[PDB]
């Protein structure tokens, strides 16, 4: 059927122009629209009528038409722009509107080191027959990071899960939570609980630890 | 002014029908804005179009070819709403559903809050909230950090605020992870001055609307 | 039976 074809990814450095493209076979006609998706909330209109900037959008955002291939050029890219971008238009006879797959702007910027924190289990969880130990990393750009849970100076595998926060937009840094799930018995065994963190921004792996019962 | 309000989170069993509502404010559904559109976001499918409805002159409804034979958009001119009704739902229909308006010749400006729909046969469960308390003989340096742990809930949608929403700065509410239990776990965290650890109270307000659960938990050393 | 205004 009808289709709007768009790349999957796009990368640039800050203060540098980015150029996203979206090709369509009905774009010769039917005008065109752009939207942005920062995960967690509704889309945002960035350009309409192929070059008409709505209000509230930074002047760095602009787009040309160029017939069958429309584009979104973002000059002096700021890091808050890292997002997933989408191109929309409508078919000939304009009776069915369509979307693109979506590009992912990367805006490779800075390197921030995480602020590592350790949270021991609440006794409320211990009245239930389980335990969860939390290692938190705060405000680092390269999403790549290690956590290396330790209990009796004994690394473990397949016992934890991780989740990253995407765009707080204050600094637009990533944050991570590693949770070690364990039995109350296995928790009241052993004594030391620690996480060692490795990141591009750290000279050496930082370790945060706690002793049960302190 | 022009405000769109969507319905709450939904848990629909895999063979049943989904019903969603988008209520409008500040303008008439019957005007010649002529978008009154529905859309959805899937983890790897992306933004996919669903359907349209135009104006009073003759209420046209045109849907996407992908989902045409199951969808139906119905205006309610009495209530100033437009509804989505999707038939023979599939576990692949689990996504986040949005509704939008278009000014006509030039936009999809206004959007809705979003609706998280879960296509599953599982029964609803309410979460258990636990403190992620601050260190006290250790907090220093890179300031203090504290949080809340929401565990063992289904479906996925839970919303967490701090101090009835007074904090909204430094908050990192993390994406939820489904556990080996088949249930969800989420963690909300805030970084605060180490000095305000006794002079200011910090409480996380969790709401699992699917379970009709609303809890407030204070985090203290 | 026509759509909103064309380009």
């Amino acid at each position: 059927s009808y289709v709007l074809t768009q790349p999957a990814s796009a990368s640039v450095s800050p203060g540098q122009t980015a150029r996203i493209t979206c090709s369509g076979d009905a774009l010769p006609k039917q005008y065109a629209y752009w939207y942005q998706q920062k995960p967690g909330q509704a889309p945002v209109l960035v350009i309409f009528k192929d070059s008409e900037r709505p209000s509230g959008v930074p002047e760095r955002f602009s787009g040309s038409s160029s017939g069958t291939t429309v584009t979104l050029t973002i000059s002096g890219a700021q890091a808050e722009d890292e997002a997933d971008y989408y191109c929309q238009s409508v078919d000939n006879s304009g009776f069915y509107q369509v979307f693109g797959g979506g590009t992912q702007l990367t805006v490779l910027r800075t390197v921030a080191a995480p602020s590592v924190f350790i949270f021991p289990p609440s006794d409320s969880q211990l009245k239930s027959g389980t335990a969860s130990v939390v290692c938190l990393l705060n405000n680092f750009y390269p999403r790549e990071a290690k956590v290396q849970w330790k209990v009796d100076n004994a690394l473990q595998s397949g016992n934890s899960q991780e989740s990253v926060t995407e765009q707080d937009s204050k600094d637009s840094t990533y944050s991570l939570s590693s949770t070690l799930t364990l039995s109350k018995a296995d928790y009241e065994k052993h004594k030391v609980y620690a996480c060692e963190v490795t990141h591009q921004g750290l000279s050496s792996p930082v370790t945060k630890s706690f002793n049960r019962g302190e | 002014q022009v405000q769109l309000q969507q319905s709450g989170p939904v848990l629909v069993k895999p063979s049943q029908t989904l019903s969603l509502t988008c209520a409008i404010s500040g303008d008439s559904i019957s005007s010649d804005t002529t978008a009154w559109s529905w859309i959805r976001r899937s983890p790897s499918r992306g933004l996919e179009w669903l359907g349209w409805t135009y104006y009073r002159s003759k209420w046209f409804n045109y849907y996407a070819v992908s989902v045409k034979g199951r969808v139906t958009i119905n205006p309610d001119t009495s209530k100033n709403q437009f509804s989505l009704q999707l038939s023979s739902v599939t576990p692949e229909d689990t996504a986040v559903y949005y509704c939008a308006r278009g000014n006509g010749n030039g936009g999809m400006d206004v959007w809705g809050q979003g609706t998280t729909v879960t296509v599953s046969s599982a029964s609803t469960k309410g979460p258990s909230v636990f403190p992620l308390a601050p260190s006290s003989k250790s907090t220093s340096g890179g300031t203090a950090a504290l949080g809340c742990l929401v565990k063992d809930y289904f479906p996925e949608p839970v919303t967490v605020s701090w101090n009835s929403g007074a904090l909204t700065s430094g908050v990192h509410t993390f994406p939820a992870v489904l556990q080996s239990s088949g249930l969800y776990s989420l963690s909300s965290v805030v970084t605060v001055p180490s000095s305000s650890l006794g002079t200011q109270t910090y409480i996380c307000n969790v709401n699992h609307k699917p379970s009709n659960t609303k809890v407030d938990k204070k985090v203290e050393p | 039976p026509n759509p909103p205004k064309p380009m």
